[PDB]
């Protein structure tokens, strides 16, 4: 086994060894809830528990592409209701930024569309935005593909006018990979090389229920340690094995992503670095307001 | 016919 003990401190010591050079992060909505952007599965607060008003056949229909193309108004109403007053990345995003700054980050595969990874300073090469982004939008006509910015989209969303393409009058959709849409080719290009050379998987803020993203946890070599930082266990059935007698590489830190990243950063000797990074960047954002 | 799709 590569971990000396199945704890956060053991993962930290492994990350300080020379064997751990390439770290892949797999993140979901949980790493952004502390930024005011709700998740999907959490009781009461999750999006799937707050869609009775939109009168949908099933909660996921508001995020399914065929439903959107038939009835886009519920999605854009929900978007107006959820559009954040401020885009501030979390301590978890800035922990990934520290991984980048120290040359340890091979890739961040994110399921989120909030661009907080970019805002925290992760560059395009560092990112697999597996499910797209809200930042750009496109006409849904494949022979048109007129691109519209977040300003145009946000204006149409708050004026409660359904976004329509100025050239062919088709629907304009944010560049989110809705359910039923294919993931970008970059996902499948990166995975091929990334998961042959990964030394540590860091899974944060995801329930690991949406495919093909969840399957990524089984693409790593069997020796590669995997650390989950999440309010609840996830990815158990090559699934996650935290508790069995055969457990050897999977560690679950149950709690807030921000708290677990603070603790791991402190165990690595990065407490003050992460604090300064968060302070400076949140100040820069509050200044550019 | 297409690359793998986002599915719950
Ligand atoms: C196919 C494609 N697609 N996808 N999608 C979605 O789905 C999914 C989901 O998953 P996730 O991300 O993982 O999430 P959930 O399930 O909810 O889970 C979460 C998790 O985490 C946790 N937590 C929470 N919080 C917390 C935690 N932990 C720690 N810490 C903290 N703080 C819980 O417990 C659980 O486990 C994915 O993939 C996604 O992507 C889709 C859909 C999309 C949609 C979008 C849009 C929305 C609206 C708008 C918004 C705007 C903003 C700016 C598709
Ligand atoms: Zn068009």
């Amino acid at each position: 086994r590569l971990l000396d003990e199945l704890t956060l401190e053991g993962v930290a010591r492994y990350m300080q060894s020379e064997r751990c050079r390439r770290v892949i992060c797999l993140v979901g909505a949980g790493i952004s809830t502390s930024a005011g952007i709700p998740d999907f599965r959490s009781p009461s607060t999750g999006l799937y528990d707050n869609l009775e008003k939109y009168h949908l056949p099933y909660p996921e229909a508001i995020f399914e592409i065929s439903y959107f193309k038939k009835h886009p108004e519920p999605f854009f109403a929900l978007a107006k209701e959820l559009y954040p007053g401020q885009f501030k990345p979390t301590i978890c995003h800035y922990f990934m930024r520290l991984l980048k700054d120290k040359g340890l980050l091979l890739r961040c595969y994110t399921q989120n569309i909030d661009t907080l990874e970019r805002i925290a300073g992760l560059e395009q090469e560092d990112l697999v935005e597996a499910h797209g982004t809200f930042y750009t939008s496109h006409c849904v006509s494949a022979s048109c593909r007129h691109e519209y910015p977040l300003s145009w989209m946000k204006e149409k969303i708050f004026s409660e006018v359904t976004p329509k393409c100025e050239d062919c009058q088709s629907l304009v959709k944010p560049d989110i990979v809705f359910f039923g849409e294919s993931l970008p080719a970059r996902f499948f290009s990166c995975m091929q090389s990334d998961f042959l050379k990964v030394d540590l998987l860091l899974v944060m803020g995801t329930s690991l229920q949406v495919q093909p993203f969840a399957s990524l946890i089984s693409k790593a070599p069997l020796s590669t340690p995997r650390l989950l930082i999440n309010k609840e266990k996830a990815g158990q059935s090559g699934g996650m094995d935290f508790d069995s007698k055969k457990a050897y590489r999977d560690v679950a830190w149950l709690g807030e992503c921000d708290q677990g990243c603070l603790a791991l950063a402190e165990l690595l000797g990065w407490k003050k670095e992460l604090e300064d990074l968060v302070r400076r960047e949140h100040a820069s954002i509050d200044a550019q307001s | 016919e297409a690359l793998p799709k986002a599915t719950g």
